[PDB]
RNA sequence: AGCAGUACAUGCUAAGACUUCACCAGUCAAAGCGAACUAUCCAAUAACUUGACCAACGGAACAAGUUACCCUAGG
RNA sequence: CCGAGCCUGGUGAUAGCUGGUUGUCCAAGAUAGAAUCUUAGUUCAACUUUAAAUUUGCCCACAGAACCCUCUAAAUCCCCUU
């Protein structure tokens, strides 16, 4: 039964551990050996040159990337208390719980919710993502949860993922930009639950998913958590409860708001 | 709260409501309480799961009586000894997609039944020889000489 | 190949390789056939079809391409609606 | 890392289950990871050497080696090749048995 | 300055459908049972099975003017022979499996 | 300058724009063919339009 | 041998193979759909595409004589 | 020693081809091919090292591999058993 206690018991008999009797673990050190252009074939056209050019990687640096978050991962995070379903779940809460890692410098534009694990997803959540699949949306809605797709720009995404580093810069909270023209259709469509989509169409789109996948659309209005479930941030709001232009003073635990008319008009525009 | 120029209220004035986006619209629907839905999870070898939907066709109130008769003859091979029409789908890993495939199959059956002018189409190669075999079989039929 | 750049002391990527090859995350390299766009009039339909295929490189070529590119080109990417998304991971490969 | 919230029904939807209380009385103990998961990990080298590693083993590791050999020998049909690292408290097994070992260790109460 | 042509699959070897049995400039081995011919006279397996080489009586197609002229000029009683390669199907087309108990 | 055969581009009369190069004798009138047209998925008249190269 | 005849589904797609061999390139092909049913880069182009006797033919984008005044190199 | 001075710096300049390259022990360890302004060199091949995974490898019974005239013998390919 004793394996750790036996090793410590053996230590009592042996000489005092000191700098004179240490050694590295066997195999951790390779003995040094003591003596005591690439891609050129010697004249012919190199293989990597004689192959024709094709735009496999053309524009790779400008392609948008989305980290995949599965319902399995989301359910696992909720089960272990790392994401709390009783509050709105956004990028900040996902990042804070170490559920996903976002690299804005690597052209990450947010998280894309994926349907893997839909069969076993049981949590009721209000979650904001950047992209969601049809099956992933149905899995959340079938449990009484709300899923919305919102756009963050590179600057906004950096701030939302790591709020504290931003606050230490000493800049006022910026207003997040609108999606580019190409994305505008996606985020103004109720089928995607876009944050810029008409709220009136949503009921129709929500019902269509329930019919297609064979579940009864629950009435979240009757839910006790309805107020939280319908909580959403303004399209220009990076953080819940914090408006653009505000300055966060973490040292004094205060928030500074500008009263200048020109500044207020700019931030609210 | 904070409201910008792009707030949903300003962008959709006529859609301003607490329940505007979350109302349950009361309202060809297929009742999901009448159907019997079973799931057979993957073992190991197929990766795709299996979803089975079955209901008693003859006593299906939702389907029209003329339709139930047409469905019975057209899909007799699916109806079992108990008179239950059995539909199965295993085309997807997820049970949601498999169930959606079964429900879509039920909808096509009801639609196809109501469309009386069934489209004439070229027969499958299997049917072509069976037609010739059926034709020769009648050629061998004889008449009772004295009756 | 530059193993130590003059200004950063870092290995450099051979851009000639980026122009011509696609690297799947599993370590496979995809390329085009040489001359797929040239002299089609004198090529049979069967020859033209295999000339427009996307083919894999052999082991020796793949290891050479790996050395000529830095780690950035080997990272996993999550492009939206990527046509080669499914090919990045191998399946049922015993080896 | 937050402590897992208490649930009414175990296992949870994702399959997680807490360690048994009180600890199972055995000659060895397998501690959970900092994320409250069973420390069984797949490992591979040379592109073809599939291996399973059991970490955070306390007590008589050799007792765990015999228990693992008795458990895995029916499935393989032979005694599993293993390495016992007494210093680090690690049991290394040839082949992938991470899923089977995780369920096996969960039943014991670790 | 040489090329490789000849029997890829010897007698008794197992072949899969599409395997190239032999390559030839001219007809040295003729297609037998379940052996296809390519444009270049390549012989390939049409079924999975064992390769067999036999000697069979040769009868050309009536519209093969060149070959018909040869056989018509042969002395009566003389039969031409050629080497043929065959594939003996190893597996059945399919089996009947119980799928439902309605 | 001169060749026995000429490489010329045949354009479909359907107006889809599908064209295929074809070989014809130099001393011939403009060629018209019923070549198959993928865009319309059926055979369609093809009209000789432009000389591409001389063989 | 650096071609010709003569067709215009030399359409599309796809198992499995061959190959001068190393690479590049090259070659054959069931089933299926539809028919019939007997070198690299470069330069021109809307596109589809085309073009170097690059013959030193794995082709540097583009350059000769002469030195018995010779200079340097090793064998 | 000026067929173009000398000095310093660029400069540890480049190429080419020689020469040299410093304790011990154990294990494995000798191939003879293709392209190239390339044959005094190189890179893909041949052989060769270490580690790893897995299952056959070598030797080889019968049967089998074309006519066209084969010098046609000595042999080859394939190949269970052993
Ligand atoms: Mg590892
Ligand atoms: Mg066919
Ligand atoms: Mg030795
Ligand atoms: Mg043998």
């Amino acid at each position: 039964q004793g394996g750790g206690a036996r090793a410590l018991d053996l230590l009592r008999g042996l000489p005092r551990v000191s700098l004179a009797n240490l050694k590295p673990n066997p195999g951790s050190k390779k003995p040094e050996r003591r003596p005591r252009r690439l891609g050129f074939e010697g004249g012919q056209t190199p293989f990597y040159i004689r192959i024709p050019k094709y735009g496999f990687n053309e524009g790779h640096s400008f392609r948008r990337q989305y980290k995949p978050l599965s319902l399995n991962r989301l359910q696992y995070l909720i089960d272990l208390g790392r994401v709390d379903p009783s509050q709105p779940i956004d990028l900040t809460q996902l990042v804070n719980g170490r559920g996903v890692t976002i690299q804005p410098l690597k052209r990450d534009y947010g998280v894309q919710l994926v349907e893997e694990g839909a069969d076993t997803f049981t949590a009721k959540v209000n979650i904001e993502v950047q992209l969601a699949s049809e099956l992933a949306i149905a899995a959340i809605e079938k449990n009484g949860g709300v899923v919305t797709t919102a756009f963050y720009d590179p600057r906004s995404l950096d701030i939302v993922c790591k709020p504290v580093p931003f606050f230490l810069r000493g800049q006022p909270i910026p207003k997040r930009m609108l999606p580019p023209e190409e994305l505008v259709p996606y985020y103004t469509d109720a089928k995607n639950r876009g944050y810029l989509a008409d709220p009136a169409k949503f009921p129709e789109a929500r019902l269509e998913l329930a019919r297609k996948y064979g579940y009864i659309l629950p009435d979240i209005t009757k839910d006790e958590l309805f107020k939280m479930l319908c909580t959403r941030k303004d399209p220009r709001q990076i953080f819940f409860g914090l408006a653009p232009g505000w300055v966060v003073n973490m040292a004094d635990k205060k928030i500074l708001k500008p009263t200048d008319e020109n500044l207020l008009k700019y931030y609210t525009s | 709260e904070f409201k910008s120029i792009y707030s949903l209220d300003k962008l959709y004035p006529e859609s301003q409501g607490s329940d505007t986006a979350w109302r349950v619209p009361n309202g060809s629907d297929i009742p999901l309480d009448r159907l019997t839905i079973s799931y057979c999870r993957s073992s190991g070898n197929k990766v795709n799961s299996k979803a089975e939907v079955r209901f008693h066709l003859a006593t299906a109130e939702w389907i029209a009586e003329p339709v139930r008769q047409k469905i019975a003859i057209t899909h007799k091979n699916k109806i079992n000894r108990l008179g239950e029409l059995i539909l199965t789908s295993e085309s997807s890993r997820y049970q949601f997609r498999n169930l959606a495939d079964c429900l879509q199959k039920i909808r096509d059956m009801i639609t196809e039944a109501s469309q009386t002018p069934k489209e004439p189409t070229k027969e499958d190669v299997k049917l072509h020889r069976i037609r010739i075999e059926n034709m020769n079989r009648e050629r061998l039929r004889q008449k009772r000489i004295h009756s | 190949l530059t193993y130590f750049s003059a200004r950063k002391g870092k290995r450099k990527t051979v851009k000639a390789v980026i122009d011509r090859f696609l690297r799947l995350h599993c370590g496979l390299w995809v390329r085009r056939k040489a001359g797929y766009k040239k002299k089609l009039w004198k090529k049979t339909p069967a020859r033209k079809k295999r000339l427009r295929e996307f083919v894999f490189c052999n082991k020796t070529q793949s290891k050479l391409l790996d050395k000529m590119t830095t780690s950035f080109w080997k990272r996993r990417n999550w492009y939206v609606d990527d046509p080669y998304q499914k090919y990045h991971d191998r399946t049922n490969l015993k080896v | 890392i937050p402590d897992p919230p208490k649930h009414e029904h175990y296992p949870t939807p994702s399959g997680w289950q807490p360690p048994r209380d009180p600890p199972p009385n055995l000659p060895y103990f397998v501690r959970r990871s900092r994320m409250h998961n069973i420390p069984v990990y797949k490992d591979i080298t040379h592109g073809n050497r599939q291996m399973t590693v059991i970490r955070k083993v306390e007590g008589d590791i050799w007792a765990l080696q015999k228990d693992v050999e008795d458990f895995l020998s029916p499935l393989l049909g032979k005694t599993p090749v293993t390495q016992v690292n007494e210093v680090t408290g690690t049991l290394r097994i040839k082949g992938y048995f991470d899923q089977e070992l995780k369920a096996w260790l969960l039943e014991k109460g670790f | 300055s040489g090329r490789r042509q000849g029997i890829k699959k010897m007698e008794g070897h197992y072949v899969h459908a599409g395997n190239i049995i032999a390559t030839q400039r001219h007809f040295r081995w003729h297609p037998g049972a379940h052996v296809g011919v390519g444009k270049n006279k390549c012989l390939y397996a049409l079924e999975e099975g064992i390769v067999r080489y036999t000697k069979e009586v040769y009868v050309p197609h009536p519209r093969n003017t060149e070959a018909v002229d040869l056989i018509t000029r042969l002395p009566k009683g003389a039969v031409l022979y050629k080497t043929f390669v065959h594939v003996v199907p190893a597996k059945p087309e399919g089996t009947f499996k119980l799928v439902a108990m309605l | 300058s001169k060749s026995k055969n000429i490489l010329v581009r045949m354009v479909s009369e359907a107006g889809t724009g599908f064209c295929f190069n074809t070989k014809r004798n130099r001393l011939r009138e403009k060629l018209t063919l019923l070549h198959y047209d993928p865009v319309v998925k059926q055979r369609v008249l093809f009209v000789e339009k432009k000389k591409i190269r001389s063989l």
